């Protein structure tokens, strides 16, 4: 069957260039069009352009003629897209699809592109206690706020993952070229502070692990 | 703190549970059991039983993995135990106990059903056990209606969180453990019978609870009108925001009259005014037709007493 | 060139009943020869790649159940789901395949219908270790509320400012189908010691009066 595998995520710096791959295995690659779609959070889907690995090669969009040049390799089944002049608004997910007469219907896995000039820093985590002056009724909510980390992947687990019910982890938000998130958990007052509650945050980019207890 | 507990063995025959040798009288020797609890949960619950409290209901059946299953129910505690054998000696194996079997939570508030458990493995189990320590357990919370139905929590709409732990982890002897159930924003459609089931690789134990919901009403009294000119009796007494539809009885009384401060009013009186609010609660309007006020009734004041299961024994009064 | 307007923004209906999605085009997408409307409907699961459901404004894709019915012509097209289930929670797009450049729609997000639930507001003062290394950040949580329509507003003993107010909304839960929200007041240790009251207000459909949680420094 047909299948489209794309390159991994591309974390680069502004002003540079990025070339991604798209291998097409399962059909005659030089007999169908290969289109590129851009999905940016808050702007939906956008069509960048198509390329036919045969005679009539490329055909670009009006707003994607200077950026995102298209090339193909008929020898080894792969489709490339060379991004250039990467600005902060070029952070999106790029799919490669096998176009047809009625649409695509055959999409790729996807390539996440992120552009920024901040270095790889470890996260700074801080517990979030309701405070001594509070009216703790039945359930008490605790937090584990993680500020000041870059890349993107960070796992947070309460009590080494044994307590996952009622846990709400919020998506990361970029702040001062550093991301930031927080995690909340609701536990009964008969358990806390009677029993210790610990959040374990692991950052696989900087390869760090921090286990911090929540204290009043 | 009773020392002996009467029970019924079903398949009903009389039997006893003994927490030195009592003279076995009108009891078959198979159901006269001397109980020994290494976990010490059932005996502690029986010792902590209120003084003078009525005898709890008890049932004894035969479990199949001998095996006796004892279900002790009371409006104070709920206990389920597994036993293992002229008095037959028995040893407690597994026990699931809750001291909050009838929790009454206000409408809109969060409910916290508590539960505890204890496990004492037999000698044949521990001798053939190469386990690292405490076994992994499962805790299911369901809603029951004469059998089974909807499983709510485990280890699931509208929240319903379950927590369970041992916090002992001592690879020796019996283990104790806690288990809690959280139900957020209790609605009237969530009241009824709940069931907590502890499932260990050995077997299953089950306990039953009855979660009831109440709502105190808002009482108010005021004169009545009819928009006229002249005065046809008519009094009023408004009840607002109540959930227990049953147990409501409106009563009138005259406080401070020429015959004590506890005299029920006379005349016509009717009740039929009720409205369903946009939250499930209801309202009510009581009415009274008192006789003409005499000079001897000067200084007194009328009042409507309201009684409901969501109210204390004295109820609420409004004058 | 061609504009694809999708309607509505995001509807949340219960499972079982039929839902409808509309799509408007700036020009005609119906070909005179071989009378078909060059328009396709795509479905993208949360955090995955989009899959085509209906192409040529009709004729469903193989593997898609018959509940997805595509109709319409000219500039107005419609996609109806007779019996919504749990496997239909996604966002759908309508894309024209008639002229260059190919354009998509804004996308309609499908949620699950529920009863209104007030948010659980809980404010948190800055930590001790945060003050010794950095500044001060106030945390406010809004957990399990329906619908997603919610607005947060801070106040510093009379004053109010949107500077340093970073919020974070969650998606619909895969268990209780509720929404959560967080809010941070990133400040420094300097201007934090010169104010007393810090409150976190909201504005939801459940209560006419906002939920206010404050604390004194
Ligand atoms: C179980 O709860 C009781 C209070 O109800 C507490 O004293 C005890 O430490 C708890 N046990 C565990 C293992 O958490």
């Amino acid at each position: 069957q047909v299948q489209l595998q794309q390159s991994g995520a591309e974390l680069v710096r502004p002003g540079t260039s990025v070339k991604m791959s798209c291998k097409a295995a399962g059909y005659t690659f030089t007999n169908y069009w290969i289109g590129w779609i851009k999905q940016r959070p808050g702007h939906g889907l956008e069509w960048i352009g198509d390329i036919y690995p045969g005679g009539g090669y490329t055909n670009y969009n009006e707003k994607f003629k200077v950026k995102a040049t298209l090339t193909a390799d008929t020898s080894s089944v792969t489709a490339y897209m060379q991004l250039s002049s990467l600005t902060s608004e070029d952070s999106a997910i790029y799919y490669c699809t096998r176009e047809g007469n009625y649409g695509f219907a055959y999409w790729g896995q996807g390539t996440l592109v992120t552009v920024s000039a901040a270095k790889t820093t470890p996260p700074s985590v801080y517990p979030l206690a309701p405070g001594s002056a509070a009216q703790t009724n039945s359930m008490v909510t605790l937090g584990c706020l993680v500020k000041g980390y870059f890349p993107e992947p960070v796992t947070v687990t309460w009590n080494s993952g044994s307590l996952s019910s009622g846990v709400h982890t919020f998506p990361a938000v970029l702040q001062s070229d550093l991301y930031t998130l927080s995690s909340s958990v609701t536990v009964p007052s008969s358990t806390w502070p009677s029993e210790t509650v610990t959040c374990n945050v692991a950052h696989p980019a900087s390869s760090t692990k921090v286990d911090k207890k929540i204290v009043p | 703190g009773p020392a002996v507990i009467e029970c019924w063995f079903v398949e009903k025959r009389p039997g006893a549970l003994l927490l030195e040798p009592p003279p076995r009288p009108d009891l078959d020797p198979e159901l006269y059991l001397s109980v020994h609890d290494p976990a010490g949960a059932l005996q502690a619950a029986f010792r902590r039983y209120p003084r003078g409290a009525p005898a709890p209901h008890c049932e004894m059946s035969r479990f199949v993995p001998a095996w006796l299953m004892v279900s002790i129910s009371s409006p104070v505690l709920s206990l389920s135990s597994l036993l293992r054998p002229l008095i037959t000696m028995a040893t407690v194996v597994l026990t699931v106990l809750t001291h909050t079997p009838a929790p009454r939570v206000r409408l809109g508030q969060d409910a916290l059903l508590d539960l505890s458990f204890a496990y004492m493995p037999p000698t044949s189990e521990a001798a053939s056990s190469l386990a690292p320590g405490p076994p992994p357990f499962g805790l299911e919370w369901r809603r029951q209606h004469l059998g089974k139905g909807h499983l709510l929590l485990a280890a699931a709409q509208e929240g319903a969180v379950a927590f369970a732990a041992w916090d002992d982890d001592e690879p020796w002897g019996p283990w104790t453990g806690n288990g809690t159930f959280w139900l957020p924003r209790v609605q009237p459609f969530q009241e009824g019978t709940y069931l907590a089931t502890i499932h260990l690789p050995y077997l299953q134990g089950q306990v039953t609870l009855e979660l009831a919901v109440y709502k105190p009403p808002k009482v108010s009294l005021m004169p009545a009108t009819l928009a006229p000119g002249e005065a046809p009796p008519e009094l009023l007494c408004l009840v607002s925001h109540f959930y227990p539809s049953g147990g409501l009885e409106v009563e009138w009384e005259l406080r401070g009259g020429p015959g004590g401060r506890s005299q029920k009013a006379e005349g016509q009186r009717w009740l039929s005014a009720l409205r369903h609010h946009s939250d499930g609660s209801v309202s009510l309007s009581g009415h009274l037709q008192p006789p003409p006020v005499t000079t001897e009734q000067h200084g007194a004041r009328y009042a409507c007493r309201i009684h409901h299961p969501s109210l204390p024994a004295s109820g609420r009064s409004a004058e | 060139d061609i504009v694809m307007t999708q309607s509505p923004s995001s509807l949340a209906m219960s499972v079982g009943q039929k839902v409808t999605l509309s799509c408007k085009s700036s020009q005609s997408l119906l070909n005179s020869i071989n009378q078909k409307n060059y328009l396709a409907w795509y479905q993208q699961k949360p955090g995955q790649s989009p899959k085509m459901l209906v192409y040529f404004a009709s004729t469903r894709e193989s593997g898609v159940p018959d509940r997805f019915i595509g109709s319409g012509s000219g500039t107005d097209f419609t996609l109806t789901i007779s019996s919504v289930q749990a496997e239909d929670l996604a966002d759908y797009f309508c894309q024209q395949h008639y002229s260059t450049p190919l354009t998509f729609g804004a996308g309609t997000k499908l949620e699950l219908k529920r009863a209104d639930a007030a948010p659980t507001v809980s404010i948190f003062p800055p930590s001790s270790e945060q003050l010794t290394s950095g500044g001060a950040s106030v945390v406010c949580f809004l957990n399990n509320f329906y619908p997603k329509d919610i607005n947060v507003k801070w106040k510093i003993d009379g004053s109010e400012r949107q500077n340093g107010v970073l919020n974070s909304w969650t998606d619909q839960d895969s268990k209780d189908s509720t929404y959560s929200m967080s809010s941070t007041l990133t400040l420094t240790k300097d201007e934090y010691e010169r104010h007393n009251s810090y409150t976190c207000e909201a504005t939801h459909k459940t209560s006419t009066s906002p939920i206010v949680k404050s604390f004194n420094r």
